[PDB]
């Protein structure tokens, strides 16, 4: 998703 | 809200991604103004969470803590100083407005924020605004997790938490008024418009209700009754219930199909060819030209995980990237934004870059200044694409041909194409695996023209290739497929 898939970090 | 409010004859904006305010102020004076740039999109200027694992990622700036103008880019004084100095040389400032949400619901409470403000996400307390739990959509969202779970459901996309980011209750007048107070502070400082981050996750009518509250632009720099330029970030590639056209009442929208399609074409992927660009624009299903903000890459999808994935061209693919930016800047569709990036240690594992979070060049979290190298590029690992001769000169080309019709199209049925802009500019691309040697109708008045891709016009001299246009408007062009930059551009102000 959003912000270059930030949530996976 | 549709007009950029740039000075007469400036037609592009540049995203100085994560630059410090003092460096943007200097850049306005030393480069952007003399070279004809219209304006600067700045990183969000409001206080955000300081995230230390991973160490200070660029996207911490999309997790607000307050609306104080206090960030790693600088404080309110430096921000005001930048906006005044840029406006005073005719270069506008557009602000990245993060108004859908505050920070992530799982962030630890405390003062790990760029101005030291206290905040507590678990208890929904942002006393520096102030926001309380009454100001968020926890009671409005209908998903079990409280997060956005299904993008076929336009309601939860708007009322639930985007990847856990606390979703502001934008229907409440109090919240609209806090946001408008923030944007009016910026307007009165002198900003010319706003990028509305995450606009898909806001109701079009809530956006309208916030914009209704905004002042007109600062009357020291803008004509009376001027309205902030609004461009809304909506990623619409089709197939979803939310359409970017649902936002046309509020301003322009980002056209993310533009760079995704142009990247696949210039890469020659999926059976695409440059000759197919003859009908580029709404003929490819894009939004109307007067509602589009276009770009080859942005700060997000240049990291390869975004809208377009690996097809997006970036500074890492410099040779094709210059061609794509050149086509974009020459073609009349849309209002153009050019990216200006920083380097990071890219490390792909399974087609995705595990370092795509890395923030701007820094010493222990303090952003490094932009230094100007002797060849007028940048040091300290700022890429400064907007200073590349091939890109800067096409920013100028677009100024020179502004208003002129797309005309004199040629193609070889493969990847060698050309076209003119009225009688003011002509551009020729060779993306085939053999040379392009052909006489073309240019539409331009007879004479000698400096190719502004390979060189520059200085005094009455060219530093690169020269093109000879005869009385019939025709000119011979030779472009090897091995050429460093396999395209040539000439225009009225490059004529000797
Ligand atoms: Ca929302
Ligand atoms: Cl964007």
């Amino acid at each position: 998703x959003p912000y270059s898939c930030w949530v996976r970090h | 809200q549709y007009s950029p409010n740039t000075q007469q004859g400036r037609t592009s904006i540049v995203h100085l991604f994560e630059w410090r305010w003092v460096d943007i102020a200097l850049e306005c004076e030393r480069y952007l103004a003399p070279k004809g740039f219209g304006g600067v999109q700045v990183s969000p200027p409001n206080e955000n969470v300081a995230i230390y694992n991973p160490f200070r990622p660029w996207w911490e700036r999309y997790q607000p803590v307050s609306y104080k103008l206090c960030t790693r880019s600088g404080n309110e004084d430096e921000f005001r100083n930048m906006v005044t100095r840029c406006n005073n040389v005719g270069v506008r400032i557009y602000v990245d407005a993060v108004i859908n949400h505050m920070c992530g619901n799982a962030v630890s409470a405390g003062t790990s924020s760029t101005c030291g403000s206290y905040f507590n996400p678990g208890s929904r307390d942002f006393p520096a605004v102030p926001y309380s739990g009454w100001d968020f959509n926890d009671g409005k969202c209908k998903t079990g997790s409280g997060d956005i779970e299904n993008y076929n459901d336009a309601t939860q996309v708007r009322d639930c938490r985007l990847t856990g980011l606390l979703d502001l209750a934008l229907e409440k007048d109090y919240v609209r008024s806090k946001i408008a107070e923030y944007m009016n502070h910026l307007i009165d400082i002198g900003v010319a418009g706003f990028r509305l981050d995450a606009s898909k996750h806001m109701w079009p009518g809530d956006i309208k209700a916030i914009l209704d509250k905004l002042h007109n632009l600062n009357s020291n720099w803008f004509p009376a009754g001027s309205k902030p330029f609004i461009y809304q970030e909506v990623i619409d590639l089709g197939g979803e219930p939310i359409k970017s056209s649902d936002y046309f009442g509020n301003g322009r929208v980002t056209e993310f199909k533009y760079g995704a399609k142009l990247g696949t074409v210039i890469r020659k992927w999926n059976g695409e060819k440059m000759s197919y660009l003859k009908n580029w624009g709404e003929g490819w299903g894009f939004v109307p030209s007067d509602r589009a903000l276009v770009f080859v890459d942005n700060h997000d999808n240049q990291r390869g995980h975004g809208a377009g994935g690996a097809s997006i061209l970036t500074f890492w693919d410099a040779r094709l990237y210059k061609m794509a930016v050149g086509f974009m800047l020459a073609h009349p569709y849309g209002f153009t934004r050019v990216m200006s990036s920083y380097r990071w240690p890219r490390q792909f594992q399974n087609g995705n870059d595990v370092n795509d979070w890395v923030g701007p060049p820094n010493n222990n979290g303090v952003i490094k200044e932009v230094t100007i190298n002797p060849d007028t590029t940048c040091g300290n690992d700022w890429v400064c694409e907007h200073r590349w001769r091939q890109i800067r000169n096409m920013v100028i080309f677009r100024n020179v041909v502004d208003g002129q019709p797309f005309t004199n199209w040629y193609d070889n049925g493969s990847n060698q194409v050309a076209f003119g802009r009225g009688n003011r500019g002509f551009i020729v691309f060779n993306n085939d695996d053999w040379s392009f040697s052909l006489t073309l109708q240019t539409g331009l008045p007879a004479g000698t023209y400096c190719d502004v891709i390979s060189g520059d016009k200085i005094n009455g001299n060219c530093t690169g290739i020269k093109i000879y246009v005869s009385d019939d408007g025709k000119a011979h062009f030779s472009i090897s497929n091995s050429a460093e930059d396999p395209f040539i551009a000439i225009h009225a102000e490059s004529k000797l």
